[PDB]
């Protein structure tokens, strides 16, 4: 159930021995041909699912060709064949109330997207440069990052001091030691505490929080 | 301990704070991001400088009067408190997109635990 | 058959490279004769079941080939093509050209000997008994084979099949070929024989059938199939014979990856490992290590029909193990290396843990405790105390915890623990659940593994309700048991204890009273000897040498200093090991200048009777402690003198351990 | 089974049912229905004698109203006749609740409350939160309570667990073992299927020990996730 479109009768057999003559068949494993097999199961995006259900599911089974670049928690799109496989009313007997249409997608072609691999030209990296001249830009970015509230520019400072973060220099044969930043807040209540830690996660470059 | 900055949001009320606030949230129900974060994931891949002794000489210069403040004052400080204060520095010159430690940035790191701690 | 059941003509056959294993014979003049076949000759004298045939024999035997102009196909080729189908052809090899009786066994020294001549010549007699069987070809080999690849200057010589990829990429077209990985072996099971032949006896005839042994589930078949005890109204009922069964060893391990090449996303996952040879018991849990073997898929033959449809759960099966990073005996050059130089006191001091900022009175207080020695053979049921234990306490920034598992993780059989997971309750052994093999068998924690050793502890606050009684069970002698209702077995307890409580909030209190903060009075103004403490005091001199003491290890990587040249931890240990092995006996001045000491000891405590600072009332607990590590000094620095001057190192060392708070 | 027409003692049972396409999706949980359709019976195999279950086969659901804004004309052609009339701010605080004496500040609070503002998606990240929330505190035998189930089968999409918390813990979330499988999946909450509606709570002296915890951060932000065994996925939540 793999070849994605043509129901064949199926060889349900593991390995054949004896052939038609007297000789003990040999294998050659290495002109044997291998494939891979991996399901994952895709949740809703939950948001533009309107509010009168939890989140749906359906599966996919894709090939060695996209493996190991579905990270859990990435934003991907996929496109594929809708498909049916399974007996559902004969394989058993009486079969009352047992669904025997599994749903399957046999796909291809997965991207990541951001609603990693953003390529600039030669344009805006030598734009970026040339902001890069300008003696002020670190006072810039302060200013320019929470338009909604005054001030706490020693808090707004830190922030994007800590989101783009600082080095961890391991040791060799040693414990490398903390290179983690980790900052802390506290206040009386309704002080834009919680506003400002919610809108690092829409610029978070793959940093799914909890 | 095993945290550094400890942000006390004061909430004061003076008559041209608050009513600078005012208008503010009201003139709102109605530079750019995506470049901003292009800047940062292209500073994801920048060479990391680490190294220059004049930097160095002055912060520990910074450390030292305050180790003498930290302990007839507020709150103790620790050793591990040295390596907030290279690391603030280490990726204020990330934010600059150069490898070398300059002076300029170690006076933002002191100024920033000044508030911090008063 | 039709329906393409024949394949493609393949160019590749086996037949051009049967034949150039018969050229395998005596022609290797390179590499005292014929250098493969001398190995041949210690092996059919029955020593050593394991030859080795490398790559090296083939590449060097195709360098000179470099100069016959002839058509010779490439070997690495198909050894990396199909790696298992080159050990079959390779017996029915040796056969023609094995060299057998060049030993000589009698009746004895040799296992299974006269009982399989006595076979073979029970079937070469019945093989003219008519006025027949072959044997099959693994019954007499007694012998293996084995393999070994190359990632050596050769590979750059002219030409890869050896590189150490990871477990990460390997699903592809590398599935039948010869790869070798590493990791990290764990789960080791057991040492369990398998078969490889058959032998049923009927009581009729004696013909014992063979068969080759398939996959782990077979059938034995029926009676009445031979070819004298057959054919007749009587036929002998088969069943199975032990001793006519040679069996072959086996043991199952799972390997992990680094952590360190593993990509940023997701958990690394197992693998299947087999044994077959005598490459057995020769791995470990915790081994950093590598292995070289042939690949190959295995049937599941379970469920195959509506689950198990074609999926393949893929073992390795290793070949080669290349394993790394492992007394009056080629060593004593060093031993004479500090009795030479000498400097017990003070460059000893500056070896074990060079890494910190002052305390040379704290690095001093552990080296003693690191050799211990027998404190008395008792001989009468007195069994003594021995091994004390040194407690410290104090909230440092310093990061207090690599300061002692560091020593641990250096010094012998000193395990390292924290607060969660083996907690007081799982500190000694228990019993738990297994895999589907032997369940309950009893699961230990640290103190019934660290036997005679270095219990490094941390997190004293941590899970207290078990750790309360698991601490006290070992400061009591004997009695580390297993109380439960599987058994009332109890072993032994010889360790010592370095224990790192840490404060109340902020900082300890010193104008404030003490064991404000330590949870346990009974447990040490009694049942310990000495303490310390690590308090910071401001002081501007310290800090800024403290300041360009972290800031110094940044811009090099290095941080030696300070006229010390670094000793190597095998020689002190090699030194403790051998002063482990003087145990001196003390004189009778020092049990009369100790008898004074007490006195002033008592006399001294006696007077403040105080809640302010001190503890303790001089409690001969602590007069018995200061006989102790006396001659555990005198044994570090054994001259023969144990003296007042000896003992005046010790009390040396109680005075300033003492009144660490009076700062 | 609707709570209202067999008390004695008894707690209420309940059935199942199947449709077809073009009449599935029509329905969300928490409506009164009334339905029509077979009674007949079909044999599951996974109990004594050869027993079988009953279920319902349905055919047409006319139902009330679905309490997806497509609807006739006439409809909205009184309501622009009424909504020219300018009384309706004093017109609704007499017909709202003909059973409640006066109370004038009260009882505008809670038509603002029951339809409320709107919601910015405005081009940047944050947004506001467009919802209003009152409390009712004072002395017994002033109509606090039977107001509230007043508000009930006025709402379009109303619950009622006024009472004790009700484990504030499982209010939000719960995950549970599964039959098949074996997994851990989301099942309950009392929120999410409460949304774009109205909840309404009580006694908010005698729980301290989850139900501040709980609404914290299901109010002011409106934004849960869930950090159990299984996922941890921001449902939506406009409550
Ligand atoms: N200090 C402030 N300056 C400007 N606007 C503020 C401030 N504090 C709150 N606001 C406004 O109030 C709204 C919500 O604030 P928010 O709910 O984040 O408080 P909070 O940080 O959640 O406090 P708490 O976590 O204690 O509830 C925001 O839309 C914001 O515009
Ligand atoms: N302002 C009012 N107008 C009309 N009826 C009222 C008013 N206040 C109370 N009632 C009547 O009180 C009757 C019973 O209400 P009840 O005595 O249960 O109030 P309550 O729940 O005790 O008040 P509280 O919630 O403050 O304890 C209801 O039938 C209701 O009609």
């Amino acid at each position: 159930a793999t070849t994605t479109l043509t129901t064949r009768i199926p060889t349900p057999a593991i390995y054949p021995t004896e052939d038609t003559e007297g000789n003990k068949l040999t294998t050659e494993y290495g002109y044997s041909t291998f494939i891979d097999h991996q399901r994952i199961t895709v949740q809703e995006m939950p948001e533009m699912a309107p509010a009168g259900q939890l989140p749906r599911s359906i599966d996919v089974i894709l090939d060695d060709d996209l493996v190991d670049k579905t990270k859990p928690g990435d934003r991907v799109n996929v496109v594929g064949v809708f498909k049916s496989l399974g007996a559902g009313g004969m394989n058993q007997s009486n079969s009352n109330t047992l669904i025997g249409f599994k749903t399957l997608i046999l796909g291809n072609t997965v991207y990541p997207l951001h609603a990693a691999r953003q390529m600039l030209t030669d344009f805006d990296i030598r734009n970026i440069n040339k902001l890069s001249k300008k003696k002020d830009i670190f006072d810039i970015l302060s200013q320019s990052l929470a338009p909604s509230i005054y001030g706490h520019d020693h808090i707004k400072k830190a922030i994007l001091l800590m989101l783009m973060g600082g080095v961890e220099k391991n040791l060799e044969n040693g414990s490398h030691l903390r290179g983690d930043i980790n900052i802390l807040m506290v206040g009386d209540p309704s002080t834009a505490k919680s506003q400002l830690l919610r809108f690092v996660l829409n610029t978070a470059s793959l940093a799914i929080a909890t | 301990s095993r945290f550094d900055l400890l942000f006390v949001v004061t909430d004061d009320i003076n008559e041209i704070r608050d009513r600078s606030i005012s208008e503010h949230v009201l003139r709102t129900h109605r530079v750019t991001i995506p470049f901003l974060r292009k800047y940062v994931q292209y500073a994801k891949e920048r060479v990391i400088p680490q190294l220059t002794q004049e930097a160095i000489n002055v912060i520990v210069k910074n450390y030292t009067d305050l180790r003498n403040d930290d302990n007839t004052k507020k709150s103790p400080i620790t050793a591990r408190t040295l390596e907030t204060l290279i690391r603030l520095a280490t990726a204020h010159a990330k934010v600059r997109l150069s490898k070398t430690v300059n002076k300029v940035d170690a006076k933002v790191a002191a100024n920033l635990l000044r508030f911090a701690l008063l | 058959m039709s329906a393409a059941l024949p394949s493609i003509q393949l160019p590749v056959d086996y037949n051009n490279l049967f034949n150039e294993i018969t050229d395998f014979l005596v022609t290797f003049k390179q590499d005292k004769g014929p250098k493969y076949m001398a190995m041949l000759q210690k092996v059919a004298n029955r020593e050593l079941n394991s030859v080795i045939i490398d790559l090296d024999d083939i590449l060097q035997y195709q360098n000179e080939k470099f100069l016959q102009g002839t058509q010779a196909d490439d070997l690495v080729s198909a050894i990396q093509q199909n790696a298992n189908h080159f050990t079959e052809l390779f017996c029915r090899a040796i056969d023609n050209n094995m060299p057998l009786p060049t030993k000589e066994i009698d009746y004895k020294d040799d296992v299974l000997d006269v009982i399989l001549n006595q076979r073979r010549l029970r079937n070469e007699r019945m093989l003219s008994d008519r006025t027949t069987e072959l044997f099959p070809p693994n019954l007499t080999r007694r012998y293996f084979l084995y393999f070994k690849p190359l990632s050596q200057n050769c590979a750059r010589r002219y030409r890869i099949s050896s590189k150490p990829l990871s477990v990460r990429q390997i699903k592809g077209d590398f599935l039948g070929q010869l790869i070798t990985v590493r990791g990290i072996i764990t789960r080791v099971s057991d040492v369990k024989p398998a078969v490889e032949v058959i032998a049923y006896t009927c009581d009729q005839c004696g013909y014992e059938v063979f068969q080759e042994v398939n996959s782990r589930t077979f059938t034995p078949l029926s009676e009445c199939t031979s070819e004298e005890c057959s054919q007749n109204q009587t036929k002998g009922q088969l069943f199975m014979s032990t001793r006519a069964s040679k069996f072959s060893a086996f043991q199952e391990c799972k390997i992990q990856e680094l952590s360190q090449q593993v990509p940023v996303g997701h958990i690394p996952r197992s693998l299947n490992i087999h044994v077959n040879g005598t490459l057995v018991r020769s791995l470990s849990p915790g081994d950093i290590v590598d292995v070289t073997g042939i690949f190959l898929p295995a049937p599941y033959t379970g469920f195959k029909a509506l689950k198990a449809g074609l999926l393949t759960e893929t073992y390795l099966e290793a070949q080669f193990v290349r394993q790394h990073k492992k007394l009056t005996s080629d060593v004593e050059e060093r031993v004479m290396e500090l009795i030479t130089s000498g400097d017990v006191y003070n460059r000893l001091a500056k070896s074990i843990a060079p890494e910190i900022y002052g305390n040379l009175d704290v690095k001093k207080a552990l080296l003693l405790l690191l050799v211990g020695g027998v404190d008395k053979r008792v001989g009468d049921g007195m069994k003594i105390r021995g091994d004390i234990n040194v407690c410290l306490m104090g909230d440092p920034g310093v990061a207090k915890s690599q300061l002692l598992k560091a020593i641990c993780k250096i010094s012998p059989r000193g395990v390292y623990t924290t607060g969660k997971g083996s907690s007081g309750v799982g500190l000694t052994a228990a019993v738990m659940k297994d895999p589907v093999t032997d369940e309950m068998i009893l699961e230990g924690g640290a103190l019934v593994l660290a036997d005679n050793g270095i219990c490094c502890i941390d997190e004293f606050d941590k899970m207290d309700e078990s750790d309360r009684t698991a601490i006290h069970e070992v400061m009591e002698q004997q009695t580390i048991s297993i109380s439960k209702a599987g058994i009332n077995t109890t072993l032994n307890a010889r360790t010592s204890i370095l224990a790192a409580a840490n404060p109340l909030y902020g900082r300890y209190n010193p104008r404030l009273s003490p064991l404000d903060n330590i949870n346990l009075p009974a447990a040490l103004l009694s049942r310990f000897d000495i303490l310390f403490l690590m308090l910071d005091i401001p002081s501007r001199d310290d800090d800024e040498k403290l300041a360009e003491h972290v800031t110094y290890v940044h811009m090099h990587n290095k941080q030696p200093d300070l006229d010390f040249t670094p000793v190597e931890p095998s020689k002190m240990r090699e030194y403790i090991a051998y002063a482990k092995t003087k145990r001196p006996v003390m004189s009778e001045a020092v049990n009369d200048y100790v008898v004074q000491a007490y006195i002033r000891l008592r006399q001294d405590s006696k007077r403040e009777m105080d809640s302010k600072f001190s503890f303790g009332q001089a409690t001969p607990r602590t007069l018995l402690g200061i006989i102790r590590l006396s001659q555990a000094l005198a044994k570090l620095r054994l001259a023969d003198m144990v003296d007042i001057d000896d003992v005046e190192e010790a009390l040396r060392l109680v005075r300033v351990s003492k009144e660490s708070l009076y700062q | 089974e609707i709570p209202e027409l067999v008390p004695v003692g008894e707690m209420p049972r309940n059935l199942t049912m199947t449709c077809d396409r073009y009449l599935t999706n029509k329905v969300i949980p928490g409506t009164r229905v009334t339905i029509v359709g077979i009674y007949s019976i079909y044999n599951s195999k996974n109990s004594g004698v050869a027993i079988r279950t009953p279920y319902i086969k349905i055919l047409g659901i006319q139902s009330d109203v679905e309490t997806v804004t497509m609807f006739t004309e006439e409809e909205e052609e009184e309501f622009l006749q009424l909504s020219r009339n300018p009384k309706l701010y004093e017109i609704l605080t007499n017909s709202i609740a003909p059973s409640i004496f006066g109370n004038e500040d009260i009882k505008k609070a809670i038509v603002c409350l029951l339809m409320g503002g709107s919601k910015k998606i405005l081009p940047d990240g944050m947004r506001l939160r467009g919802d209003i929330n009152v409390l009712l505190l004072g002395d017994p035998g002033t109509a606090k309570s039977q107001l509230l189930k007043f508000v009930e089968k006025v709402s379009p999409i109303a619950v009622y667990t006024s009472g004790k918390g009700s484990s504030a813990a499982g209010l939000t979330a719960s995950v549970q073992r599964d039959p098949m499988t074996r997994e851990f999946y989301l099942e309950g909450g009392a929120m999410v299927l409460a949304d774009g509606g109205v909840v309404c709570i009580d006694e908010f002296d005698k729980m301290r020990d989850e139900d501040r915890v709980a609404i914290h951060e299901a109010m002011e932000q409106q934004t849960i996730s869930i950090a159990k065994a299984g996922i941890t996925t921001v449902l939506n939540s406009r409550t």
